[PDB]
């Protein structure tokens, strides 16, 4: 499982899924399997 | 009333030492460019022979033409347009500076006259026969033909047609007058001739024109007890050569010499000025002693048939150091005097008189009674009013150059509807002509801005359908420049500039397609395309593209390839707009305008056809899938948005299916970024009433070419022009002179699309 | 070189095109901005340094005479030391662009006459001046002067 973290300005951090692409959405990264349900969990904190 | 808008000073380059001062020249053009000379006097005397060009919206950037004038520059004089500048010095040598490569930063003179050794004391361009009068009592009359009307003036020297020749006439300190006529070819004809047979000193001189094509030149020898003589000059061309015919007119003497109480004071006539060039019948004189002065107005009026009689005179003043006469051509008759006194319209009725203390008096034209007083808190050695006469520029007895705003009612408080009607009247006058409206934006408060914009649109309507054609981009530029001035309305200006850019692309693309054969005649293929795209509301792009005779939409596959960056902007703007739909941003106006979305549809259809002819012309989208037709996707979403707004009396809020599909667009494609044109460095947004900006010259209190959409680097290697109003940047010379879409590049040679001039920007060299 | 050559061939093929950085931008910025995120969040002072570091024997001052605040500068020094005798003041002409060149000693033969002792001072001083390396300082001249005075005291007695 992988999760990206981007620190940004004004006390804001944007997180992502990691295993997916930033390009071909269907394809996955070489060593990371996508985490199911990750978005809903992050939404709870937002 | 008077407020100092700003004071621009030289830094450390003042303190002229050991060499005495010289008189200065100053000239405000129709476009807002000040040309003026100053006494810098540091390590060279050519620093007193440089002609500074100051664009009035970015004063820090002062260009400095190194004129090759061996003596001091007497006169500066802009064209009837704003495009050439005549400069003459002592010892002859009139030079005619023109722009180099249509930059307002590069001037070069190829044409000039020379009467060697004789100092030029008056200089004027010849009159081109265009004169209009402003009827203030018809300010509400809802048609521009009633407000501003041409007054049947004749141009001196018409040549083979209705067309006037361009040229100048100068008057030397001897009796000599000289006329130079510029041909349409590069040739120039000169002729000099004495004014009268009794050759005598001409220490002050002035030039007006008349109906009938006669120049009227007034001479004085400074003595104030000698007559101010007058000559009628008639120019002709005899078969190859200029020919000057002079004739004496009635001279005048001056009051305060027949005063007989103490007549010996005021022994020097110091300023002689006709009240306006083309108003040759009234004359303003200014006698002066060492400390005091008198101005007087005289008129030729007939009864000896013609005879100069006095109109008015001031009581006693300080010594008048400079005089500026207005340029706004008001209609001046009795009803218009009445209505401009009732509704307090005072822009065309003022002269400004600087004095040798700090004060400046704005005084009436006809009976010289003081209308306003501004105390400087050192004297103005040169003043000039503006073409709408709302601001006066002035060079001091130091390096300081100041711009003052004069209120249109001279400080007397008006209700907001009258101030709206005054400024709207002036903006309409700048719209009918091509003059710049910057001085008006000095006077627009923020709290009125929105109401003013409404009035402009209502006056853009109800004109006679050809004025609406010719005033389109002028009113978009005026709308954008007005909406810059208020925090409620600051968001919309980007929209207006993109609107200009959209039209500038749209027509040109519809200009490029030359129909190879006329099928269904009497409709050009722009109109066939618009009809076909407006009747076919199919959501697919193939079904629209089928019915459009696509053997007509053919180019040579060279220019078709060179159109790539403009088509890239079209596709990127469409994608940015549709992704911006779920959210006040740079695109908020376009989502509800049916016409612009129709134009974007038409461009997407012709882009699809041109992509089928040659696939390299197409825009590129970085797609997060490889089995995707991105153009058809964006066209589907655009049709579904546009059918919302193409309804009659609709205002349909967009349904949720479009909202979720346009939420999916950052997932499917990458929304790039865009550059929005008005990078605002204009002073008018920065200024406030009662607070003057104190600037230094040259101090100046993701880089794209906005017109040909080329990405420059971080620190760009090729040099650039910047527009002076919107602020768009283009590189100066074209990148590929072979593959250049000259239908697009040659539109913006002389101006930007917003209208402002180009102005060369210096390279960084980091 | 190896594993990197075709990039080098492409970029060195395409220099001097005015649309070059446009091409680099279009081919490289979307990948980087997708992965890496959006971008970033009177007298020359050398002589004042010499004079400020001199021994309190010397008393270097500017000449009232001679051009001032211009290229070269001119100095009248002094000498105070109980061990050394009072001597003629010494006149120095320091050029502009002072380092990378040697200052000049303004010679006054007439005051170094009229005594045997000042003659010995002068002979020994011209000797040590010939012995000096090139591009010497001011302090080398002043120290050869003090050593010359000391040798002319010792040789005499
Ligand atoms: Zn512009």
């Amino acid at each position: 499982y992988c999760i990206d973290i981007y620190c940004r300005s004004r006390g804001v951090v944007a997180i992502r899924d990691g295993a997916y692409s930033l390009f071909d959405n269907s394809k996955l990264v070489e060593g990371f399997y996508p985490a199911p349900g990750l978005k809903t969990f992050l939404n709870m904190f937002v | 009333m008077m407020d100092l808008a700003y004071v621009c000073e030289w830094e450390k380059w003042s303190k002229s030492t050991h060499c005495p001062s010289v008189p200065l020249a100053c000239a405000w053009s129709c476009r807002n460019l000040i040309a003026f000379t100053m006494d810098l006097r540091s390590d060279d005397q050519d620093l007193t022979r440089m002609i500074h060009i100051l664009d009035t919206e970015h004063p820090w950037d002062l260009h400095s033409i190194p004129s090759e004038h061996h003596e001091a520059i007497t006169c500066l004089e802009w064209d009837q347009s704003g495009s050439r500048l005549l400069s003459a010095d002592a010892d002859g040598q009139i030079k005619c500076w023109s722009m180099a490569d249509h930059l307002a930063n590069s001037w070069e003179s190829s044409v000039g006259s020379l009467v060697e050794g004789d100092p030029i004391v008056a200089l004027s361009w010849l009159h081109n026969g265009v004169k209009l009068a402003l009827h203030v009592e018809k300010s509400g009359a809802s048609s521009f033909g009633e407000k501003f009307s041409r007054v049947k003036f004749s141009p001196s020297l018409t040549l083979f047609g209705g067309k006037p020749m361009e040229g100048w006439i100068a008057v030397t300190v001897s009796g000599l007058v000289t006329v130079s006529l510029l041909k349409p070819s590069g040739q120039v004809l000169t002729s000099t001739e004495s004014l009268c047979r009794l050759r005598g000193r001409v220490a002050l001189a002035d030039i007006a024109f008349t109906g009938g094509g006669n120049i009227v030149v007034a001479t004085a020898d400074g003595s104030s007890a000698s007559p101010v003589q007058f000559y009628k000059v008639c120019v002709s061309v005899v078969s190859e050569k200029c020919r000057i015919d002079t004739e004496i007119l009635p001279s005048l003497f001056m009051r305060c010499t027949t005063d007989l109480n103490r007549k010996d004071k005021f022994p020097a006539i110091t300023h002689l000025k006709f009240l306006a060039r083309d108003m040759s019948e009234q004359v303003l004189l200014c006698a002066s002693s060492q400390t005091s002065s008198i101005v007087e107005c005289w008129s030729l009026r007939k009864e000896t048939i013609l005879k100069w009689r006095i109109l008015s005179a001031t009581n006693d003043l300080d010594r008048v150091s400079a005089v500026a006469l207005p340029k706004l051509p008001i209609s001046l008759t009795n009803t218009d005097l009445k209505v401009a006194s009732d509704t307090q319209f005072y822009p065309g009725l003022g002269l400004a008189l600087a004095f040798h203390d700090g004060s400046v008096h704005i005084v009436h034209r006809l009976s010289l009674q003081t209308m306003a007083v501004f105390y400087s808190s050192v004297h103005l050695k040169a003043m000039q009013l503006s073409w709408t006469s709302l601001a006066l520029v002035g060079i001091d007895s130091h390096g300081k150059l100041s711009v003052l705003r004069l209120s249109p009612s001279m400080g007397h408080p008006l209700e907001v509807g009258l101030a709206l009607r005054h400024l709207l009247f002036l903006l309409e006058y700048c719209m009918v002509t091509g003059y710049d409206w910057w001085d008006i934006l000095l006077h627009v408060q923020p709290s009125m801005v929105q109401s003013l914009v409404e009035k402009l649109h209502e006056e853009y309507t109800r004109q006679t359908a050809a004025l609406q054609q010719v005033l389109s981009t002028r009113i978009l530029a005026m709308k954008a420049s007005l909406c810059k001035l208020s925090p409620c309305t600051v968001t919309r200006v980007c929209d207006y500039h993109t609107k200009l850019f959209l039209i500038a692309i749209s027509s040109t693309l519809k200009s490029l397609l030359r129909p190879h054969f006329l099928n269904t005649p009497d409709k050009s293929p722009g109109d066939r395309l618009t009809e076909i795209c407006t009747k076919i509301t199919d959501v697919d792009i193939d079904k629209v593209m089928i019915n459009l005779k696509t053997e007509e939409f053919v180019l040579d596959m060279n220019t078709l390839q060179a159109l790539q960056q403009l088509l890239q902007w079209v596709g990127d703007f469409v994608l940015y707009l549709l992704a911006s739909l779920p959210n006040l941003r740079p695109g908020h106006s376009f989502l509800r305008d049916g016409t612009s979305l129709g134009m974007l549809r038409e461009l997407m259809v012709v882009i699809r056809i041109w992509g089928l002819l040659k696939p390299s012309c197409l825009p590129v989208y970085t797609a997060t899938s490889d089995t995707q037709d991105s153009m058809s996707l964006l066209f589907r979403l655009l049709t579904k948005l546009w059918i919302c707004c193409r309804d009659e009396g609709p205002a349909s809020e967009p349904d949720e299916a479009l909202v979720d599909e346009c939420c999916l667009l950052p997932s499917q494609l990458l929304i790039p970024s865009l550059d929005w044109l008005p990078a605002s460095d204009g002073l008018v947004s920065r200024l406030q009433p009662k607070q003057p900006l104190r600037l230094q010259f040259g101090r100046a209190p993701p880089k794209i070419d906005h017109l040909r959409r080329l990405h420059l680097g971080a620190c760009p290697t090729e040099e650039c022009k910047a527009c002076t109003r919107c602020g768009c940047v283009t590189m100066l010379k074209s990148p590929n002179r072979t593959t250049a879409v000259k239908q697009w590049e040659q539109r913006w040679i002389k101006n930007c699309l917003c209208g402002g001039l180009w102005w060369r920007v210096p390279l960084s060299y980091p | 070189q190896y594993l990197c050559q075709p990039l080098l061939d492409a970029v060195l093929a395409n220099i001097r095109s005015p649309v070059f950085n446009h091409s680099l931008y279009r081919t490289f910025v979307p990948a980087m901005t997708a992965i890496h995120g959006p971008p970033i969040t009177s007298i020359p002072s050398v002589l004042q340094g010499e004079v400020a570091r001199l021994d309190p024997k010397f008393l270097v001052n500017l000449d009232p005479s001679h051009c001032s605040n211009n290229g070269t500068v001119h100095l009248i020094c002094k000498l105070d030391d109980k061990d050394l005798p009072s001597v003629p003041p010494l006149e120095l002409s320091v050029p502009a662009d002072y380092p990378a060149q040697s200052p000049l000693w303004i010679d006054r033969q007439w005051q170094y006459d009229a005594n045997p002792f000042l003659q010995s001072v002068h002979r020994c001083m011209t000797s040590r001046l010939l012995q000096l390396p090139d591009k010497h300082s001011v302090t080398a001249l002043l120290n050869t002067w003090a050593q010359s005075v000391h040798q002319a005291c010792l040789s005499a007695a």
